[PDB]
RNA sequence: ACGACCAGGGCUACACACGUGCUACAAUGGCGCAUACAAAGAGAAGCGACCUCGCGAGAGCAAGCGGACCUCAUAAAGUGCGUCGUAGUCCGGAUUGGAGUCUGCAACUCGACUCCAUGAAGUCGGAAUCGCUAGUAAUCGUGGAUCAGAAUGCCACGGUG
RNA sequence: AUGUUGAUAU
RNA sequence: GCCGAAGUGGCGAAAGGGACGCAGUUGAUUCAAAAUCAACCGUUGCCGGUUCGAGUCCGGCCUUCGGCACCA
RNA sequence: UCCUCCUAAAGAGUAACGGAGGAGCACGAAGGUUGGCUAAUCCUGGUCGGACAUCAGGAGGUUAGUGCAAUGGCAUAAGCC
């Protein structure tokens, strides 16, 4: 609530003055944040499948849906319908939450931070980063960690362009690079 | 138990616990505990929360970790760009320091790879 | 044999 | 490395060719033998052709090599790789 | 939310050593106490020459 | 010119194979602090104390000594106490980065040493193979020749045994 | 038990 | 002209998600060579399919081998 | 023997030692119904992650899918949960 409170108050009225909006519907709202991990070893072995679920449980305070193979593809040795990952979808108040923990917390925490790029954007004002390990979430112990195992969020807007994308998160003080 | 943006051992010796920090030694890690005050023989474990806070101030005194890696790697990359004799050495792979490769030299060789 | 010794 | 009291080498052939050098132009390359001498900032700009043993190597001189001796800008032994 | 698969989910506190308290809902259980945050990490605060080192050591 | 002089290079190269060594893989050990007991030897373009400065390699100043006198020169293993607790580690110290010192017209190719950082392989070694019968083997330091500088080699010396 | 061979001239 | 086998390491020859001999290479043993010992190295004729995936299944092609070519 | 296409001359049927392929099953769900859902492929961004895994968005519009050949069907899906 903290930024979605900050986003309605102060977000607003700095992309309203930048772009000259006609509509306050027509600025940049975030829609949701997914957090995925690509667990392709877990073919070996579902425990680790299981783990990864509960590593990204814990991170977002969701239970995790596990995703499957689209087809079978033989390159990685997965047949169709095989579960070689796991994904959390955040909207409103959690999302929010997330993005909090994310920006305040867990971004310090990254080992030899400076900056995200910000370059890293799908083109329709969609942000998406690599976590290279799940130590910079405190909700992980680094004592019982199994593998070090990392996951990508992607940040969906309602942005058009980059541009507007980029001042959004701009405007939370996103650390860009 | 979390310095310089690692987790150190927290059951270890602080002397010994501070050298898990990539820029720390055995003489700098006596440094930083000389000026934070705390004995060597203290575990980690046994630290206050405000005695790791000063531990992280000392430590920051000094290039450590990312900010050192970096140097590091600028360092080297800066001989092999420039064409020096050990730009040359560190972009084959040899001995750097004049040391013999006629035999040895297996560090930077790596295991031997036959005819 | 070798093709024609001793060492 | 040499002495920080007794200060940088440089073979004074060298400094006052390098000097002649600056004072008239960036001309056709300083042809030395010294190896041994320290590349003074002066030399930045300069092409100077360090001997190697058997050939004067270019060596167009940049920021980044001040302080380096010329030798280190010439290798002097060939090495194409064993059964190539 | 469904009831009853979800991880507990409860406000804790995240005392940094800079001294920026926050109010985080989290996973956790209990109140954190974090090494760095974004109010003081040196990229979010701002705080992160061959000639001149020849002309240091000698200075002719 | 197959003679002679010179500068720079090379003898230090490196897919690789072998010989001889050094250092290890640790707890009969590592580290820290304290404290015992040698022999033999060298020294004037030399050995260099004390004192002061430097984390240190060293630097400055300057006695003494051609030596049973002065100097190199604290022997180390040991012993006491503490710590580590079987880990690729407080084992190992390769490699590399940065910063230096000294010798020398000159340390790029290609010196030794110091400081900070780095912290590789290696957990006792396949077939095979070597030395040694006693103050020996094993292990521990010490000195010397060559030498401006440059030993893990060589030649020698005691300690434990 | 078994257990081969040793280039030419000198 | 027809019809069955096949084509795999250097050689011979085994096997819908590449081993065995010999050879070769390195080391050892020997005064030396062999024998021997210890390591190691190589890896699916061709083309197009089928398939998530082909040495492996399908079709065609090339090369080799075998058999059949009779009644007149 | 059986199935699909073509020969087959725009109804049906139609021969050859004509041209091409398949079957001799599978499934207690892969059947019934209710409710829901929509494909291939490529582009852009994204930890490990690569031409191709999972994630996000875009383009695209069934070029997918159909337990197994081919043909005719299939979005109100007959395709997916
Ligand atoms: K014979
Ligand atoms: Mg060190
Ligand atoms: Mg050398
Ligand atoms: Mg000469
Ligand atoms: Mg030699
Ligand atoms: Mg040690
Ligand atoms: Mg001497
Ligand atoms: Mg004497
Ligand atoms: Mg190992
Ligand atoms: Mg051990
Ligand atoms: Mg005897
Ligand atoms: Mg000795
Ligand atoms: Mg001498
Ligand atoms: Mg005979
Ligand atoms: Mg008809
Ligand atoms: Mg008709
Ligand atoms: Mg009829
Ligand atoms: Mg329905
Ligand atoms: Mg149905
Ligand atoms: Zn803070």
């Amino acid at each position: 609530a903290k930024l979605h409170d900050y986003y309605k108050d102060e977000v607003v009225k700095k992309l309203m003055t930048e772009f000259n909006y006609n509509s306050v519907m027509q600025v940049p709202r975030v829609e949701k944040i997914t957090l995925n991990m690509g667990v392709g070893e877990a073919i070996a072995d579902k425990k680790l499948l299981d783990n990864a679920a509960a590593d990204l449980a814990a991170i977002s305070g969701q239970k995790p849906l596990i995703t499957k193979a689209r087809k079978s593809v033989a390159g990685f040795k997965i047949r169709q319908g095989y579960p070689i990952g796991c994904k959390v979808t955040l909207r409103g108040e959690r999302m929010w939450e997330f993005f909090e923990r994310l920006i305040t917390i867990a971004v310090p925490r990254i080992r030899d931070f400076r900056g995200l790029s910000a370059k890293s954007f799908d083109g329709r004002g969609n942000y998406s980063m690599g976590v290279r390990e799940q130590i910079i979430f405190p909700e992980i112990d680094y004592d019982k960690v199994d593998r070090v195992r990392g996951l990508d969020i992607t940040i969906t807007t309602t942005a058009k362009s980059d541009e507007e994308g980029r001042a959004l998160l701009a405007a939370f003080d996103f650390p860009f690079r | 138990a979390r310095i310089a943006g690692i987790n150190i051992p927290d059951h270890k010796h602080a002397v010994i616990a501070l050298t898990s920090i990539y820029g720390v030694g055995k003489t700098r890690s006596k440094a930083i505990l000389a000026a934070a005050g705390i004995a060597e023989d203290v575990k980690i474990s046994e630290l206050s929360e405000g005695q790791i806070d000063t531990l992280r101030d000392e430590v920051a005194k000094f290039v450590v970790e990312g900010d050192l890696r970096r140097e590091i790697s600028m360092s080297i990359k800066r001989l092999m760009d420039l064409g020096c004799y050990r730009g040359l050495r560190h972009r084959r792979g040899l001995p750097v320091r004049g040391q013999r490769t006629k035999t040895n030299a297996r560090t930077r060789k790596g295991p031997r790879k036959p005819i | 044999x070798x093709a024609x010794x001793a060492g | 490395p040499r002495s920080l009291k007794k200060g940088p080498f440089i073979d004074l052939h060298l400094l006052k060719k390098v000097e002649k050098a600056v004072e008239s132009g960036d001309k056709k390359p300083l042809r030395t033998w010294s190896r041994r001498s320290t590349i003074f900032p002066n030399m930045i700009g300069l092409t100077i052709a360090v001997h190697n043993g058997r050939q004067h190597v270019p060596v167009f001189v940049t920021d980044e090599m001040v302080g380096h001796k010329l030798g280190e800008f010439a290798p002097t032994r060939t090495y194409r790789g064993h059964a190539a | 939310m469904k009831k009853d698969i979800h991880p507990k989910y409860e406000e804790i506190t995240a005392s940094c050593s800079c001294g920026n308290v926050m109010k985080i809902r989290s996973t956790v259980g209990h109140d954190l106490n974090l090494d760095v945050c974004s109010k003081c990490h040196p990229f979010f605060t701002g705080k992160q020459g061959r000639v001149d080192r020849f002309n240091k050591r000698f200075n002719i």
